[PDB]
């Protein structure tokens, strides 16, 4: 058939939005909100060389710029946070999948849901932890995120529901701010 | 609720006002239909005197609020469904400040198939060349809140509200709507907790009509009542949204 498309059979889905922001906060290296060609490249090839596929660099820069030409919406040079939503095929929003008033069923989905935003088990939302639970919860109210309002839009949250002031959002500090026992 | 069951379909409607301003009688005739499950009103009223004294805009509140969108988790708070097919009577006062003031009763209920309002207003106190009696207002009309409270004492509700009428100048007249409703045939009825009505009102005119006319297009609906996660999720997401596009 056709060179190329092995990204696709490497690529498995992602589950959850802390992982994805792991890996986008890991490639954008100027923390300029968008990833560049160069930045592609480089996720391409350690995504690779995890597998142990081994590609000259020849063929990742025009399998770099073969992605950038499919996923690139407005031929900007500049993939954004959904563009690489795409291509990490991360899968529909993880908080959609919640009617429950009890104040005990409530108290049962927020240990669900700190569960799945908790990856490093410490107990407290911390780094991309924060940043995919902000994404999850901000596509509840208005279209899309930027890549350059995630910094924004952690310091607004941390001053919400950051009660002992230490950078990190423990469980009882979620669990207070959403008003909750 | 057989009230409730009332406004299922498209209902059609009829409007009849008779009038005394500073003097000047005139009356209204209105029809068109009513459409609650959309909260959606399309009126068109006809002056049947001629010309008319005052301003239409001044009318839109006067010239039928049973047909508002209840959202289905606040149906136990319309109190103008639970009041069919006997109906109500629906009593205003509106203080126009710096102007006079029109006092009108009305009785909203079933005749038939059609929802009627027939209406009694007066005006008393104006001033002939104030914005009404100069017809100085601008033609068309500003979306509001509409505070609903229950009142015990008079087994109905008051309500009070504020609307603005932009002038050709862009100044505002201000008009102070104090109003009460109660049942006109007795018997049950729901007397709701403190909430409001969002309502915009677009005014038009049919090409086809010489006769001093106004077309009206309305849509209102219910809010300010208050659960699950998602929805604490919701509401910590948009005061989020609000603290962002404040330090921009
Ligand atoms: C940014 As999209 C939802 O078209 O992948
Ligand atoms: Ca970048
Ligand atoms: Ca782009
Ligand atoms: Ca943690
Ligand atoms: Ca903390």
């Amino acid at each position: 058939d056709e060179n190329f498309l092995l990204f696709f059979r490497l690529e498995t889905p992602l589950d959850n939005s802390v992982e994805f922001m792991q890996i986008w906060r890991k490639y954008d290296a100027d923390s300029s909100g968008f990833i560049s060609a160069a930045e592609l490249c480089n996720f391409l090839r350690d995504l690779f060389l995890h597998h142990k596929k081994n590609i000259s660099e020849a063929e990742l820069e025009e399998y770099t710029s073969t992605m950038m030409k499919i996923f690139d919406k407005n031929k900007d040079g500049r993939l954004d946070l959904n563009d690489l939503a795409r291509i990490l095929a991360l899968q529909e929003n993880f908080l959609l999948q919640f009617d429950a008033s009890s104040t005990e069923e409530r108290k049962r989905d927020f240990e669900k849901i700190f569960a799945h935003y908790d990856v490093s088990k410490t107990g407290a939302l911390e780094g991309p932890e924060v940043d995919g639970f902000v994404k999850d919860m901000m596509e509840l109210v208005q279209p899309s995120i930027s890549g350059v309002d995630l910094d924004k839009f952690r310091e607004i949250l941390l001053r919400h529901c950051d009660v002992n002031k230490d950078g990190k959002i423990q469980k009882s500090e979620l669990a207070l701010c959403l008003g909750l026992k | 609720s057989k009230g409730e069951e009332l406004f299922t379909g498209v209902v059609p409607i009829l409007v009849e006002l008779d009038g005394d301003v500073n003097g000047h009688k005139f009356s209204v005739s209105g029809e068109g239909e009513g459409d609650a499950t959309y909260g959606k009103l399309t009126l068109k009223f006809i002056c049947t005197t001629g010309k008319l004294p005052v301003p239409w805009p001044t009318l839109v509140t006067t010239l039928v609020q049973c047909f508002s969108r209840y959202p289905d988790h606040m149906k136990r708070h319309d109190f103008f469904k639970s009041a069919m097919p006997e109906g109500y009577v629906q009593e205003r006062t509106i203080f126009f400040k710096d102007d006079g003031n029109y006092k009108t009763r009305a009785e909203v209920k079933f005749e038939g198939d059609t929802l009627v309002n027939r209406i009694e207003l007066k005006g008393i106190d104006f001033k002939e060349d104030g914005n009404i009696l100069g017809h100085k207002l601008e033609y068309n009309y500003n979306s509001h809140n509409v505070y609903i409270m229950a009142d015990k004492q008079k087994n109905g509700i008051k309500v009070n509200f504020k609307t603005r009428h932009n002038i050709e100048d862009g100044s505002v007249q201000l008009a102070d709507h104090y109003q009460q409703n109660t049942p006109i045939g007795d018997g049950p009825v729901l007397l709701p907790d403190n909430h409001y009505l969002s309502t915009q009102s677009a005014l038009s005119k049919d090409p086809n009509e010489k006769r001093d006319h106004m077309v009206l297009l309305e849509f209102v609906t219910a809010a300010g009542t208050m659960q699950n996660l998602r929805e604490e999720i919701k509401q910590l997401g948009r005061e989020v949204r609000a603290q962002l596009k404040a330090i921009e």
